[PDB]
């Protein structure tokens, strides 16, 4: 995808995850846990809301009937309305086709961009202290027990406490 | 050895598909339909002064056929034509018919003003047939006489009758014409004299004669009364001149506003309300697109050639 | 010193200019067209029943113009006009001309139905002209007769035609009305008589009056013949009655299932199939927009302003 | 570009890659290497396949002639047909142009991401072994052969194999 | 301490809000409008060859009001229409008179044809009216003749008058019909023979007698001059057979190429260009889009049901 | 947003960036400085102004009269021109709302993208010799006065010069 993070990097996604769209597990000496990340689902659920705010909506112009159900109208009037009628059926087939179509494609990429500046953050966060590992996990260098684990999630992570550990182990 | 901390989405164990710029069949976790497929099979005129005719045809309200004697008057701001709908009793039909329908259904309701038309000792303004009844007797529509020479072979005397627009508002006015079945026939009801019905205002200028011929028995009758109809403007006069064969107006029309024409087969439902009204009776949708039929009127969602149209509501569906 | 590894992609010698959304001038690697400027100056008509009309107009089949004589009955799915095709070999025109033409190009066939109409003694009923020629002998309309007195300057007599519709589809009836080029000619035809001719069913009545006066010289004649139509319905009656001046009709015409009108200038090639037809000839593009011509009959591409619209098949072109 | 890499950090294509739309020139001892990456090349081909699968097409509605090539129709009603038409080929003229700048602008853009996305992947996969040199490269720390290259293309180089020699190269 | 280089972007006090797929109100650094909402209250008329027609109704222009003396004859690519502009000085309505209308209205100028028709001494071809006043004395129609008998009360003659357009283009013919007001007008006018006008060409025919009944004081008369019209095609003959109530033409017309027809109320500025106009007056945006009317002629932007539509044309606004 | 950059990671916008839309603020022992960046604020201004010469057009299709406003035409075609023009008003204004709602998102993310470019440039620009704050800036890790703070602005910053002092001080 577009910021090859969801389908991309990502192996796959968590379907034991059922309070968040996107979220963090970890692994240290403690053990293992997984938590929702609020801020990035709801920027996800908010774009996806105005979408459907825009488009879930038809026109207030009130039309009037041009065709009898139970009567036969003017044959070549009748033709001049069939190939009208027919003529603004193929556009409104078409743009609803289009609209949809393009809306699906960039609904999938946000929610993908989401995902990536996430995952940013956490990366700028951990600054000289963890290494990528491809896969959408970043490997820590020093002991970031439950507590550690929680500030990277809460965004007040400070990578200046335990840099000089982290160098130490990442050069040996 | 290193500690880890891994970012991740959520997927489920059944996603739907969609459709995407790229892509004919692409998975996400969750979608909502674009294109209504349903309908209520009724309806739903709740806060509408609403009008069902039934078996009563617009035009019947006009000239007054027995179907239509409860709809001969009144305002509405919606009209519910139906199927097989009654107009004319006595085989026959309206010139312009169409146009006169919709006007009617385009109409917010309809007044009705006296032509004020009274006629010589040697007419009888009350001709009645079979065709049509009320009241278990031969009768005729409401709004015309059926004028009638008293003497079988004697002829129907050179009358005239004007009707004067006295109002500020545009009346409309409908008159009928007798086609007899044969020679007989003709020199039976208006005598032997070569008949002529001119109809005569400031904008309208016409002239008609019983054209004499067998058509095929229509509820039980050969001949027929075909049926004319023209607007009179504020201060005009509309005239007939006429010696026989002539079914002239009781009253005129005057049709009230504004009001949303329906033709529909759905029975009435006054319990819930609507915008959009098709054939098959009433779409209530929030959604943009319908695929019911491109026959709709009032505020509706448009008509698309398509079964549905999944607009994806979440990510890239990736399961383990 | 150190190893490396470059990551890159392709490019091409000759790139190709598309419009983005923020470029008018963007180089890609590839593009293919979306409007088709390129048309086959043939009729594609591979897998349809057509009847290619050559120099018959459609109302010339009905009427039975000598140009039409291969063209009085037959099916087909698709129905060939060509440009100066001949309805009229006697001078004159059909009132609602164009109605009637749509309504035989719409058509999947012709049926014709013998009126089964007789004359009086009195009556030549196989008046012919030099402007309807067959085999170098005067001639006329096959489906109509040319009705006039059999005796020079005698009045024609009053005369009732009635014809049934004994099937259970409608039919198409077609009369003229003659307007002599002279006094002398019409006394010489009908008589000295007041000419009147009435034509009666259950949906339709009208009156003609033959209309005495010289027009230009068209196929030898100053006189004129003019066509009126209806459609009788289904069991009903259409009666005719005239003392002068009635083309009247030898046969009805049935219109049967339905059909595409093509009106186009381009030869018939049975080698090619197709769904969008023109003037100049067919389309058969994939793609989706075209700028040959608004006016298309068929399933085809939406006409566009435009001579091109390139649709990038590939990234940016970058060349060292 | 949206992503940066085509006809940005990237100088310019190899037009001597003739196997694939994306891929890898490298330098070792061994010699001079240059292959196309099949997974990116096909995602980019796939999804321009979808765009023309959608829009190379006519609809299937029957249109019927409402103006004569050959004779006169009523003037009044061919007015209001001239009106219908001109107004339909506007509608259809604007939709044709917008589709194919919004495509063009969205084919571009992916292309992009799909080289940036494969950059991306070569980045994590080589971790603290390489350094970017800003035109699309990588400088490499240690020996890196034809199987060790091949290793990158193929996703299955193990960054730890290498780390000593590329930290001790890298920091002296 | 490490020295520091910060990467940032722009932003103003006060950004402007737009709408986007995902946000109703997304603050951005500048947007433009892209829905016009204002009109210049005047018709730009600077580049066309254009005729302001004043109280000079179209029709006035072929049958010769008075108020249309200025405009008879003339080219342009451009015609303005005004609001109660004048047609008939002498009471009374043209049979299709909105088709008519709108023919004009489509015409780059008018060149009149003399009829050549004249008229026996037992007719006084040049009838006036106090309604239809010129050079401060009774007129009439410029290009039309009020026939009367000479001698009051005496039977008017039967007169045959043709028309031949000799032209390789059609040329538009008009004629009106007198109603008298009385019995004893029309006797005074015509005599008291049955009144009969017969009209016939290649391509019409048509018959019409004078209805004599008194209708509402409209400029003082309770008579009515009616007019009806036809088209004559290159080399045909148009026929009038009449003995009194016959208006007829002295000139018959050619509308020249085509040009724009304009309804409005704005005053002319032949200072300022335009190619899209309304009842309102010019728009000369470059904006894609409109609100003022739904109405418009010429090259417009297209109507939208928007008071606003903000094009973003900078980044988000992040304020400090 | 989709680059994570503008109203993301970038905290807010300069007001008293005047010269530019992008650019960079410095810090060092001389003092501090602002300068706009030329070729990512050109490359957001010549991208809108392509949409601004796209957008703000009308069609030359010249349209006549088919309604009159002084005077009644025939009801039964008043019927069917009121139920077209509306028809293509539901079109016209549904196709004005969609045209800028894509665009708008297009623009701010395209400004967003073009934020992004420049900062990636400067990170491999820098190379080994600066570290992210996840705000926008990077601390530089050696001595860099007004010469070599115009050297990453002009794209002139040659990293191997300043590679020494800066793996030292990075390290410690
Ligand atoms: C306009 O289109 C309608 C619907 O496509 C046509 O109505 C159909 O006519 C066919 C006869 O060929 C019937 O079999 C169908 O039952 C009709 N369908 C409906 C829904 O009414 C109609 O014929 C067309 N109008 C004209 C003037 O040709
Ligand atoms: C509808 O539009 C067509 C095409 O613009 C008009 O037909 C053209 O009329 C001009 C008259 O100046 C001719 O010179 C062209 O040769 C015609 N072109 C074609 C393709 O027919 C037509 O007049 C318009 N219809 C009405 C009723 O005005
Ligand atoms: C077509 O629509 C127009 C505009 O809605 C109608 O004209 C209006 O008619 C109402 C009567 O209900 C008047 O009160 C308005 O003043 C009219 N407005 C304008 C601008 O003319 C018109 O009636 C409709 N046409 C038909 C045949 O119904
Ligand atoms: C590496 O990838 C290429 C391209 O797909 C493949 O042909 C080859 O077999 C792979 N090499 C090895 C040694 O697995
Ligand atoms: C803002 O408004 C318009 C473009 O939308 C333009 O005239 C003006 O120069 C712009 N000013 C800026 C970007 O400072």
């Amino acid at each position: 995808g577009l910021f090859g993070a969801i389908a991309g990097f990502i192996e796959n996604g968590w379907e034991g995850m059922v309070d968040g769209w996107y979220g963090f597990r970890h692994q240290n000496a403690q053990g293992t846990g997984q938590a929702a990340d609020y801020k990035s689902t709801q920027a996800a659920i908010d774009q996806i809301t105005g979408k459907l705010n825009r488009i879930i909506k038809k026109t207030n112009t009130e039309f009037e009937s041009i065709e009898s159900e139970f009567s036969e109208i003017d044959h070549q009037i009748g033709n001049v309305i069939n190939w009208t009628k027919d003529s603004i059926t193929d556009i409104w087939t078409y743009q609803a086709e289009l609209l949809v179509a393009m809306e699906n494609q960039h609904t999938i990429d946000m929610a993908d961009s989401e995902m990536l500046n996430l995952y940013e953050r956490v990366r700028k966060q951990l600054r000289q202290n963890a290494e990528e590992d491809g896969k959408g996990c970043f490997e820590i260098y020093h002991a970031c027990d439950d507590s550690c684990m929680e500030s990277i999630r809460n965004n007040t992570y400070d990578h200046s406490q335990y840099r000089e550990e982290a160098l130490l182990n990442r050069l040996n | 050895d290193p500690d880890k901390i891994c970012l991740g989405h959520h997927a489920v164990a059944n996603g739907t598909i969609v459709k995407t710029l790229t892509n004919e069949q692409e998975e996400v976790t969750n979608a909502t339909e674009t294109v209504e497929s349903t309908s209520l099979n009724r309806l739903c005129m709740k806060g509408r002064n609403h009008k069902d005719l039934g078996n009563c045809h617009p035009i019947g309200m006009l000239i007054g056929t027995p179907a239509c004697d409860l709809h001969l008057t009144g305002t509405w701001d919606t009209l519910i034509e139906r199927k097989n709908a009654i107009a004319y009793c006595y085989p026959g039909a309206t010139v312009n018919e169409e146009a006169l329908r919709q006007k009617i259904m385009e109409s917010g309701g309809i007044s009705k003003i006296n032509t004020g038309f009274t006629y010589g000792s040697s007419i009888n303004s009350a001709g009645t047939t079979k065709a049509c009844m009320r009241n278990g007797g031969n009768s005729f529509y409401a709004e015309l006489k059926w004028l009638v020479s008293k003497n079988k072979g004697q002829n129907f005397p050179q009358t005239t009758n004007t009707y004067r627009n006295a109002d500020t508002a545009e009346h409309l006015i409908m008159w009928g014409i007798h086609h007899p079945s044969s020679t007989q026939e003709k020199n039976d009801l208006y005598g032997t004299q070569s008949l002529s019905i001119s109809v005569g205002s400031s904008t309208y200028k016409n002239n008609f004669v019983p054209v004499v011929g067998a058509r095929p028995q229509v509820n039980g009758l050969s001949s027929r009364i075909d049926f004319h109809w023209t607007l009179v403007q504020p201060g005009d006069k509309i005239t007939f001149s006429h010696n026989g064969g002539l079914i002239a107006p009781s009253r005129v029309s005057k049709l009230i506003g504004r009001g949303l024409g329906i033709q529909s087969e759905a029975p009435i439902d006054n319990s819930c309300e609507s915008k959009c009204f098709w054939r098959g009776g009433s779409i209530n949708t929030r959604l943009p697109f319908q695929n019911l039929s491109p026959r709709t009127v009032g505020q509706c969602p448009k008509y698309v050639n398509k079964k549905s149209l999944m607009l994806a509501t979440g990510m890239r569906n990736v399961p383990e």
